[PDB]
């Protein structure tokens, strides 16, 4: 439904002839532009925070801290990838900038976007600048290219 | 801290620290003095039963 790699198989082989508009898929993990000096941290995943802003969640104390989808003043980083076998989400901290496709609330280049309570970007604290218009992948799934530059009022 | 799972890409790993302890041990020297007979003078005390005075 919302997983990075679809569980349903594909009936037919794809046609690998064109090279344009073949990257606006939900399986595109990471960022469009990535440097070798980027800091990334794996954390236990609570729910499915892939391609969403994450916040730190603390339990009773028996188990370690984890990350869950969210935003606002509690925003801690951006989830760029997930490993389902280990349930481990790769998070880029808010202290580090990121450029890539992120989930948008169900928007033109230059708009100011902030994370909501569900970890989805929405038009306006400003957290990112939209680099493209919303691209629809499902009836409720809308992605957008955004550039995150931390926290600023 | 707790270990870090190597899944996908990660840069921040848990750390292992080290510590040292220093212990001093003292050593002391002591001496005793004892009297005895001179080697050249032993022959004048070498009795049949024993040697000495």
């Amino acid at each position: 439904a919302l997983m990075k790699n679809p569980q349903q198989d594909s009936g037919l082989l794809s046609n690998s002839i064109d090279f344009r508009d073949q990257n606006l898929i939900f399986s595109n993990s990471g960022g469009v532009c990535t440097s070798s000096k980027d800091k990334i941290e794996n954390y236990p995943a609570k729910g499915y925070p892939y391609k969403r802003g994450v916040k730190l969640s603390f339990g009773d104390g028996t188990t370690e801290l984890e990350v869950e989808a969210g935003g606002g003043d509690d925003l801690y980083g951006v989830c760029s990838d997930i490993d389902e076998f280990s349930g481990m989400a790769t998070v880029i901290p808010i202290t580090n900038n990121f450029t890539g496709y992120l989930t948008l609330k169900k928007v033109n280049p230059g708009d100011k976007l902030n994370f909501n309570q569900h970890g989805e970007l929405e038009k306006v604290s400003v957290n990112a600048i939209a680099l493209s218009k919303a691209h629809k992948l499902t009836e409720d799934l809308f992605i957008v290219l955004a550039s995150v530059f931390g926290n600023r009022a | 801290a707790n270990p870090t799972t190597i899944a996908n890409e990660v840069n921040t790993i848990s750390t292992i620290g080290f510590s040292s302890e220093v212990v001093r041990l003292n050593y002391l020297k002591l001496q005793y003095k004892f009297r005895h007979l001179k080697q050249t003078s032993e022959k004048f005390y070498t009795s049949d039963s024993y040697i000495g005075d």
